[PDB]
This record gives structure tokens, sequence and C-alpha cells, in this order.
């Protein structure tokens, strides 16, 4: 009945002047809209039609036309960001926001995607939906005793859209926004569904992305132990987002690293520096490098929970783009660590594999890896010990490539390759 | 493979 019909009949159906009428044209829209091939988003806003499908969100007398005219909006929101701009042009925004506390759950739900997509598409379009007051009336739909009287998927979109008000940066969210969420957001990373775990996740890491007070204010809600409690989780959309977030948190102060040390994160860390999908080892490795950038009684701690060994093995065999997190990893080590640390690393083999990379093209893991070897050689001289070093590069190959690096493009490169053959080998 | 958050979402049914 309303099948496959051509944008021409649908706005004939609109500008009837026939509720009836506008309504089957209205879900007509919306059908062709929800196809997933190349659906027709141009040829609606060309025909005009935004302005007549904003007002039949505000018609409280045809439930079924808000909600028609909801998710057709929605589909065309969620586009690209000429798209989302002619749903917020022709005055979505205020409408949606005032469906939020539609009796009607449904209606509710399409708004609250709605904004959901207009919220992503950018800091400016999210921040205007804050500005619009949509928090408040989102937050109240969550005001509950226990989440799992919620419909499961009204509970992943209302998880998705307030992920979609924590994104972006240039600005990041609103300050007060933040603090808002907050509470709420915590709630939902205790939840048991994967789907609102997941994307809670995400929106911690959002803000968590960013300057070390933005870290604070998440960190001051307790919740680096469910993160870490993620991180074990065996869905891969779940330890995804939750490694991000703890990644961004050690970015911060040593007192904010502590607590992720503290809460049981090294512990994981076994498994997430073997974990099959490259893209877990290469940030579990960056959240490795970024720890052994702290105190040394935080390195003292990656030491005891038997990380140096993986580290030895990422640097061995992985990714390429993981062996430049595990070269960062222990450039740091090597540059904060008391001798007794840094002296453990030759014993558990470093050595070799760092030499083995300095065959790489990249210039600046060559760098890393040089200044490596001179902080690894500061502290075998300490003991007495620098020809040994010298012996075990020469004997692996590596003093061969430090002298080639002699020869390279870079100057930096010169230069640290002749100190360290000028210092330690003749 | 990689897993990534979802910017927008049609919805298809």
């Amino acid at each position: 009945g309303t099948v496959n019909w051509s944008v021409e009949d649908i706005v004939k159906g609109i500008n009837s002047n026939n509720l009836e009428s506008q309504l089957q044209a209205t879900q007509a829209a919306r059908k062709l809209l929800s196809r997933e091939k190349q659906p027709p988003i141009d040829n609606i806003i060309r025909a005009g039609l935004i302005p007549k499908f904003v007002s039949f969100l505000g018609k409280t007398d045809c439930s079924p036309i808000q909600f028609e005219s909801a998710w057709a909006l929605t589909n065309i929101a969620s586009g690209t960001s000429e798209q989302t701009k002619a749903v917020v042009d022709g005055g979505a925004i205020p409408a949606f926001i005032s469906l939020l506390a539609s009796p009607h759950a449904h209606i509710s739900e399409q708004a609250v995607w709605a904004l959901g997509n207009i919220a992503g598409d950018g800091s400016a379009f999210r921040d205007l939906v804050i500005k619009h007051g949509a928090i408040d009336p989102l937050l109240a739909l969550l005001a509950v005793p226990d989440l799992s009287t919620l419909a499961c998927g009204y509970l992943r979109n209302l998880t998705w859209t307030l992920s979609n008000l924590c994104r972006n940066k240039n600005p990041a969210p609103p300050l007060d926004a933040v603090e808002q969420i907050l509470p709420t957001l915590v709630r939902l990373l205790h939840h048991n569904d994967p789907e609102v775990l997941a994307d809670s996740c995400w929106a911690i890491s959002y803000l968590t992305d960013g300057p070390n007070e933005r870290i604070e204010m998440v960190v001051k809600k307790g919740v680096v132990p469910q993160l870490v409690k993620l991180l074990g989780a065996t869905e891969l959309p779940i330890v995804t987002p939750a490694l991000r977030a703890i990644g961004n948190i050690v970015t911060g102060t040593d007192e904010q690293t502590q607590k992720v040390i503290d809460a049981g994160a090294l512990a994981v860390f076994p498994s997430l520096l073997t974990n099959p999908k490259t893209n877990i080892q290469k940030e579990a490795t960056w959240t490795m490098s970024n720890i052994t950038a702290g105190r040394q009684d935080q390195i003292q701690q990656v030491v005891n929970h038997g990380l140096v060994p993986f580290l030895v093995g990422v640097l061995s065999k992985a990714d390429f783009k993981t062996q430049k997190e595990a070269a960062w990893a222990i450039t740091n080590y090597t540059s904060g660590g008391t001798v007794e640390q840094i002296v453990y690393l030759v014993h558990c083999g470093i050595i070799e594999p760092l030499m083995n990379l300095l065959s790489a093209k990249d210039t600046k893991i060559i760098q890393v890896i040089l200044d490596a070897i001179s902080n690894i050689f500061q502290a075998a001289e300490k003991l007495g010990e620098t020809e040994k070093l010298s012996i075990m590069i020469e004997e692996c190959g590596g003093l061969d490539k430090i002298e080639a690096l002699q020869r390279h493009e870079n100057e930096s490169v010169y230069k640290a390759s002749l100190n360290l053959i000028e210092k330690y080998f003749s | 493979f990689e897993f990534v958050p979802n910017t927008k979402k049609q919805k298809c049914g």
C-alpha cells in the first residue's frame, strides 16, 4: 500500500491537507528512506518535505504521523553532514526534544534516536542539542530504580545517544553537561547488556580523551574497577572501548595511572599483549608505554606482573605498528627505570629483538631504539659492564646496523649512532 | 579487524 511510492506521489499526499492522506504519504516516505541500498535522501530533501515532517512531529492527536515523521527524519539525519543540517535547519531539534516526554514509548525512542544522529554529526550540533535542553529529559527516561525494567532496545538507544553527547572535541562537551550525564553513565556501565556496556565504554573513552581535568571527573566517579572488569570481557566490542578508556586514563597523572594499577589492570595484560586482534595488541602496548613512563614503583609493578617478557614478545613478533609502541614502551622504561630494572630488561632478552628493528625504514622508531640503547649502556656503565653489552650487541648483528646507521638520511640518527660506536665500541 | 563506535545509525526496521 505504501511500498515503492514515487517522490511525486509522496509530495501530492503530504500537500493534500487531509491528515490521513498525509499520514499514508509520510509512511511511504519512511519506507523509501528505510531501504539500505541508496535511500533517496537527497530526492526527499529537494522535494521540500523536511518542514512538513517537522510540523507533523507536533500532531499530538495523530501519534502515527508523529512516529512516521520522526522515523523519516531520523533517516535523513543518519546521512551526510549536509543531510543532517537540512533536518536541523527545519527546526527538528526542539520538536524532537518535546517528543522525549511522549506517552508513546516508540515515539520517545524514535526522538532519542534522531537526536543521537544529530548530535553525532559533530561538536557544533552536539552542543546545539545540549543548548536546546535535551539532557534533562533524556536523563529522566533513565531515572528508574532498576534499568532492567526498560525495554532492551530503548535502553540501547538511550545509551548510544548519550554516548554521542559525550563524543567529539574542539571543543569537548560542556563541563556541566558531562557532570550532569556522568552519574547515569556510571549506572549504564554496570548494566548487563553487551551493547549498553560497549556504548557506555565508548562514552567513557571519549570523556577520558582529553586533559587531566576531564580524566579526573571520570576517575572520581569510581569507574576504574568496572573498566578493568570489562577489559576482561569475552566480547571484543566491549574490550576494545574498555581498553581505549584505560589507555586514555593512563595518559593522565601518575596518581590517575595508579588507580588503574590498583584496580588490577596489569593482570589482564598477558592476554591483551597476545590478543589475536592486532588492534587490541597495539592499544594494549600503547597503554603499556604510558605506564612505563610512570614512576619507578609503577615500572616495578610492570616487572612484578611479569609483563617484560610480554613486551619482549611483541617486539620480537607483532604487527609493525605494535612493535613501534613496544619500542616506545621500552624507551620510556629505560628513561625512568632504576639500574636494576633496566638490567632486568637485558636478562629478559630485549637486546636482540630491539636490534633487529634497527633495519626498519621508519626513522622515528630508530631514534627511539637508539635512545633506549644509550639508556641501557648508561645503566651498564654504573656497573662497569659496558663491554658485556657491547659484546651482546655485536653477536646479534646490532653493531653492523648501528654502523650502517652512521650513514642514514636523518642526522639525529647520525649523531646517535656515532656516539654509541665512539663511546662504547672502540 | 577493529571495533569502532557508530557515528550515525539508519533505522531500517
